[PDB]
DNA sequence: GAACGGAACGCCTGCTCTGAACCTGTGCC
DNA sequence: GGCACAGGTTCAGAGCAGGCGTTCCGTTC
């Protein structure tokens, strides 16, 4: 763990990209060093196609993390985030993730999840609307999951600038006879 | 919680210096509640009376006021048949003024005062805050033969 | 409400008209003003809305237009509001001022998706007035720097100007700084390299003159020592050290020596110490040639600069020993033989054909323009130590010989492909108070021990365009951006007085000589000096009335009240105006007309 | 320990401020030759009373909603800015009062309030 | 983990996404000495192969108790091994039973570390001869 | 006097205004 | 003939203003 997070004083530049390639060897082969292993790769010398690869290759296994590494993965993916990998990865998120699944210890890190998304999608307005851009783009499904609510009463509770946006968005939904007691 | 700290000050407060004509302690019958007895107050019909009262503390008190009755049957303006109290300190803000710079002793002060004065302008009783009035010896009569059968011994 | 308020002003002033008739009626600008004055005997119901409003304004009508007047005016003055709003919430209410700044920084760091300086200028003034609240309010300060990685130069490099009084009297928040600022050094983004820099350039600079004197002299050798690290990291990287130094020479004088041992390795890395060995610099190691990417780091013209700045600035106001001596040997040998380094020194020209595709082109592209800029910095030598002696100008002439060859050579390069070139246009090095007293030198000296000296500059025509077109290029400079390019950059009362010296040459050339005189035909009709000095001219009258809008009086004062100051300067483009026309039909020098109307303007909107 | 410590003041606001306000300009002549309170008494220019907990053994310095000292780990530390009443309060017991009436007034996370006792401007911030 | 933890290694084509169970199941707290020891009773009753030394190690790295008995057969099993696993697998024996190491097992490990594919050789006879 | 056709205020949308970029005409060497 | 300024044009998109829908009241037979 420490030699990871000492790599990147020690490698000179020619070598940057062949370790790349063999941490994310690594981080197929093991899921416990997921957190140093990120660090590194975004305080490496690298190119940026390579981390939209190991980033899909981050998310694919989101199942498999354990919860207490997941603040910090997704503070990474949503620093990796562009204005036009926002849908994307947003889509591929709010699918991937569950918060059923989590549940003492679960309970005080999805607070902690919470608090971290509080401070992603408070701190830039490129998610907060293409955020809701893609919960509005689920008004065809009945079965849209309670991250949804949740975030909604959260980016009202945060983010001003869009108060009228959420409140047309959830009457258009919930007139639609979407969101209901269950 | 708070009904506890306010409740010791005052249980011991209300032993070792209650208002004169006045005593409170932790109900023998109810170990929660607390009895209360007012003697009739000097020159008023309720002389040689010992008026029971029950002072019920509610939950959230001090938050909230005592809630007090007359147990001794007593004929007065301010207080019904079933010895319910016409008192801006047993409510609230604004329709009453019970707050927290007050305690059981100073509304039981208040009780012996509204005992000696009855206010005709918040009558339970129309019939008796009129004799009060317009008829004072018939009330003061009724209310002093209201001491000798109930507030007497 | 308010932004009506605004159509109202604005509307108003324009004409006369409307301003006859209408009896000025009060603005909800000052009525909102004396509302919050008025919360001081503490209505505090009232309070939340005003702080509520006053960032709705600094929200809705923020520079986003810059990342006329009806778009841009009335939507600067509704924020201008916001911050004179929230500046007098926090200078009256005590209690509030904890949220105010909250909010205030909760805006200025994640974002930088829409700018923010507006945003600065209010946390600006909110801190420097009591910045006793900010060590209450450090929660936000240490997740600040959080993403002090991501957020870009700007942001960075004044937030924490604001903050630093904070880290001279508390001290766990500057070793979470230091830590920070290191941990970026090693960063992916590119602007991570450039915020470790410029948080440790600033702690180097106003971390103390010379807590213990002897735990901070230590702690700057620390922190240069791991910008001996950024001294070998990328160009860019480089540039910003070179360039933030010599501040951090001004606010810390002691550390001079240290710095300048820092720096002097670095030149000898590329600095070749023999006599006879005639390219005396190592330019081709300047070039980072991987995989076809043909790279400058450490470019050493800017080195130049900043030695050659650090130099004067050491001759002058250290002293009242050896290092110095010796690179006086140093540039005079850099001198002697780069003056006869003949384009065959630095394979250009026939052995180079420029060609900017290949890696060949590219490199000796990239060695043009360092030559070109060292050439600059040594011309400004060979004219700063001595007294205007005839052997020093001869040497700068040849400097110049130098220059001026590289510079017509990658113009008949750029003759040929587009021009998207504008890396020729990249920035002359020469000071802007160099220009000044040099401009002043060529134009504004007649006495008799130093005139045989500049009757070399002024034989040489190319030498008087090359100084004024610098002129012209640092003052557009200023217009596009808020600071000037070389040094004196971002202190304002420098610029001021070089931009006043400037106008007194610039019209003094202008009138003593015409355009009418000239004897050089239409390529030379197209750039006459005359009409450069005019254009100067005009860019300043302009740029002054952006941002030095108090002191144009003393502008004037240069040069009894505004009016009749105004007056006399209309009177003489006014004369060249009437002159101009009333000569000559046949062929009529449209532009110069044009900006002698683009001047009698500007000097109109003060009167 | 002998070094400046980090030490702050509880107690009615127009009595604190002066304090605060000479600690800011004292505290450069903290001095580790002395002891913490040769530099206190020097640095705010003040003494400290020898256990006024004998003669004052009962003040009533009890919360005067609740009438106990020690709520769940808080003290009274809310006061009254006002020479008449000086009466402490809790966190809690002032903000279950000040929240409950009408006639109070909440900025953001603060509660501008009556003071129970003598019904002067009291102010908490939460 | 009487039940499966021998499929799993008794299944071929055992992959990094098996063991890092068996790894999460040794490594657990909950794994309390007395079941160490009894997953110890079956980790060694199996074929020894790379898959069954890594989870081996994990286990062996708490300082799970030993009767002489099972360490002995461990170390005789150890010494019956041209591999890199292995050779830490030996090492962090030697570290933490050191306190269990006879004559008779030192000679197990002088063995065991004849090879000289053997990585780290230096620091395992290094421990090794420092038990002499 | 009473039956018909116009006046009144909260909601939705189409029209307008703007500003930003790209592109196609045309001006000069 | 070739390249770059100029101005036309074209589109995103913000914001404004008026006509409708549900309801009351003046006017004319
Ligand atoms: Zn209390
Ligand atoms: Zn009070």
């Amino acid at each position: 763990h420490d030699i990871i997070t000492s790599l990147p004083e020690i490698l000179g530049d020619s070598q940057h990209a062949d370790v790349g390639k063999e941490l994310s060897d690594l981080l197929i082969e093991n899921t416990s060093l997921t957190v140093p292993i990120l660090d590194v790769l975004s305080s490496l010398r690298l190119d940026p196609n390579f981390l939209l690869k190991v980033r899909q290759l981050v998310m694919d296994k989101l199942s498999s993390i354990r919860l207490e590494d997941l603040p910090v993965i997704i503070k990474f993916i949503l620093h990796s985030v562009t204005a036009m990998d926002t849908l994307e990865v947003i889509s591929e998120l709010r699918e991937k993730l569950d918060l059923q699944h989590c549940v003492s210890s679960g309970q005080s890190c999805i607070i902690l999840l919470f608090d971290v998304i509080k401070s992603a999608i408070r701190y830039e307005k490129t998610i907060s609307e293409a955020w809701i851009k893609a919960i509005e783009n689920t008004a065809s499904v009945s079965e849209h999951k309670v991250f949804d609510l949740v975030m909604l009463f959260i980016i009202y509770s945060t983010n001003t600038q869009t108060k009228k946006y959420i409140d047309r968005v959830l009457r258009n939904k919930i007139r639609s006879g979407c969101i209901q007691e269950q | 919680m708070q009904r506890a700290s306010r409740l010791k000050r005052e249980l011991h407060m209300l032993a070792t210096e209650p208002p004169p004509g006045i005593t409170c302690w932790q109900d023998k019958d109810q170990m929660d509640d607390l009895r209360a007895q007012i003697l009739g107050g000097a020159n008023t019909p309720y002389e040689k009376g010992v008026f029971k009262l029950e002072v019920i503390i509610p939950e959230r008190y001090p938050f909230e006021p005592p809630q007090i009755r007359f147990l001794t049957p007593i004929y007065h303006p301010n207080i019904d048949s079933a010895g319910r109290i016409c008192l801006d300190v047993l409510k609230l803000p604004p329709k009453g003024a019970w707050r927290p710079s007050l305690n059981i002793a100073t509304v039981l002060t208040s009780i012996q005062l509204l005992m000696s004065e009855p206010n005709p302008d918040d009558p339970l009783m129309a019939d008796i805050s009129s004799e009060f009035k317009y008829n004072k010896p018939a009330f003061l009569k009724n209310a002093r033969q209201w001491t000798e059968k109930h507030a007497r011994q | 409400s308010v932004v009506k308020s605004f159509k109202d002003l604005q509307l108003l002033q324009g004409s006369k008209f409307l301003q006859n008739l209408v009896p000025h009626r009060s603005y909800v600008s000052t009525m909102i003003l004396e509302v919050v004055k008025n919360s001081v005997h503490s209505w505090d119901h009232v309070t939340q809305g005003l702080v509520e409003l006053g960032f709705i304004l600094m929200d809705s009508y923020g520079p986003k237009k810059v990342l006329p007047s009806l778009s841009r005016m009335p939507n600067q003055h509704a924020c201008k509001l916001g911050a004179n709003i929230l500046l007098e919430t926090f200078k009256i209410h005590e209690m509030i001022r904890q949220e105010i700044l909250e909010q205030v920084l909760n805006r200025v760091v994640t974002r930088a998706s829409s700018p923010i300086s507006h945003f600065l200028d209010l946390l600006s003034n909110i801190v420097m007035y009591a910045p006793l609240v900010l060590q209450s309010c450090s929660s936000k300060v240490t997740e600040a720097f959080d993403y002090l990685s991501f957020l870009p130069l700007q942001t960075v490099q004044r937030l924490l100007k604001a903050v630093q009084p904070l880290l001279k009297v508390s001290m766990s928040m500057r070793d979470c700084l230091i830590l920070v600022l290191r941990k970026a050094m090693f960063a992916n983004q590119l602007d991570a390299r450039k915020s470790a820099v410029a948080g440790f350039l600033l702690l180097l600079k106003n971390f103390k003159v010379l807590y213990n004197s002897v735990a901070n002299e230590t702690f700057c050798l620390e922190i240069m020592d791991s910008l001996r690290r950024c001294l070998s990291q990328q160009a860019d990287v480089r540039l910003m050290l070179y360039e933030g130094f010599y501040d951090v020479l001004r606010r810390n004088s002691q550390l001079a020596n240290s710095v300048m041992q820092t720096l002097l390795s670095q030149l000898k890395q590329f600095y070749e110490p023999k006599p006879d060995l005639l390219p005396p610099l190592k330019l081709e190691a300047c070039i980072l040639t991987q995989g076809d990417k043909i790279s400058l780091q450490e470019p050493l013209d800017y080195l130049l600069c900043c030695i050659q700045h650090c130099l004067a600035w050491y001759k002058n106001t250290v002293i009242p020993e050896a290092f110095y001596e010796d690179l006086d040997d140093i540039l005079e040998s850099i001198t002697n033989r780069m003056i006869k380094s003949e384009l065959e020194d630095f394979e250009l020209d026939k052995s180079a054909d420029f060609s900017q595709s290949t890696s060949i082109g590219i490199k000796n592209n990239i060695s043009a323009f360092l030559v070109m800029g060292v050439c600059e910095v040594l011309i400004e030598y060979n004219f700063s130590i001595s007294s205007f002696s005839k052997n020093r100008f001869e040497d700068i002439l040849s400097l110049f010989m130098c220059y001026k060859k590289l510079s017509d050579i990658l113009n008949e390069k750029a003759g040929k492909a587009k021009t998207k070139m504008a890396n020729k246009t990249s920035d002359s090095l020469l000071s802007m108070k160099f220009v000044s007293s040099l401009l002043t030198a060529l134009f504004r000296d007649s006495i008799q021990s130093h005139q045989e000296s500049l009757s070399v500059l002024r034989s040489s025509n190319e030498f008087m365009r090359y100084a004024v077109n610098v002129a012209l290029q640092k003052v557009q400079q200023l217009k596009e951006t808020g600071h000037v390019s070389g040094p004196d950059g971002q202190n304002p009362e420098k610029i001021f007085q070089n931009l006043c010296d400037l106008t007194r040459v610039l019209l003094w050339r202008y009138t003593s000589i015409p355009t009418s005189v000239e004897e050089s035909g239409k390529k030379e009709k197209g750039k006459s000096i005359s009409l450069l000095c005019l254009e100067g001219l005009q860019k300043i009258f302009s740029a002054v009335q952006q941002f030095y809008q108090p002191k144009i009086q003393q502008f004037l004062r240069a040069l009894v009240s505004v009016t009749q100051r105004t007056a006399f300067q209309i009177r003489q483009f006014q004369r060249s105006l009437l002159n101009l026309l009333s000569s000559q039909e046949e062929d009529f020098n449209s532009k110069e007309a044009l900006l002698l109307v683009t001047v009698l303007t500007s000097l109109s909107k003060l009167l | 320990p002998t070094m400046l410590p980090e030490c702050f003041f509880l107690g009615a606001d127009h009595v604190v401020k002066p304090l605060g306000i000479k600690l800011s300009r004292n505290i450069h002549l903290w001095d580790p030759e002395n002891s913490v309170l040769q530099n206190l008494k020097d640095v705010l220019e003040i003494d400290f009373p020898a256990r006024a907990i004998l003669e004052k053994s009962d003040f009533t310095m009890d919360c005067g909603i609740c009438y106990a000292y020690q709520l769940d780990g808080t003290i009274p530390d809310q006061v009254c800015d006002n020479s008449q009443c000086g009466q402490p309060f809790h966190q809690i017991c002032l903000y279950e009062w000040l929240r409950g009436l009408l006639t109070s007034r909440q900025s953001f996370n603060i509660i501008f309030g009556e003071c129970p006792y003598c019904s002067k401007p009291i102010t908490l911030k939460m | 983990c009487s039940a499966l933890l021998d499929p799993v290694l008794q299944a071929p084509g055992t992959g990094p996404a098996q063991t890092e169970l068996l790894c999460c199941l040794v490594k657990m707290e909950s794994l309390e000495p007395d079941a160490q020891v009894l997953m110890l009773g079956q980790i060694l009753e199996l074929p020894w192969k790379e898959e069954t030394f890594l989870v081996l190690q994990s286990l062996l790295e708490r300082q799970v108790e030993m009767t002489p008995e099972k360490f002995s057969v461990l170390m005789e099993k150890l010494c019956k091994t041209t591999s890199m696993a292995y050779a830490k697998l030996m090492l962090t024996v030697m570290t933490k039973y050191q306190a269990n190491i006879t004559e008779t097992q030192r000679l197990g490990l002088a063995m065991a570390l004849e090879p000289n594919t053997t990585f780290l050789r230096k620091s395992l006879k290094a421990a090794l001869k420092h038990l002499g």
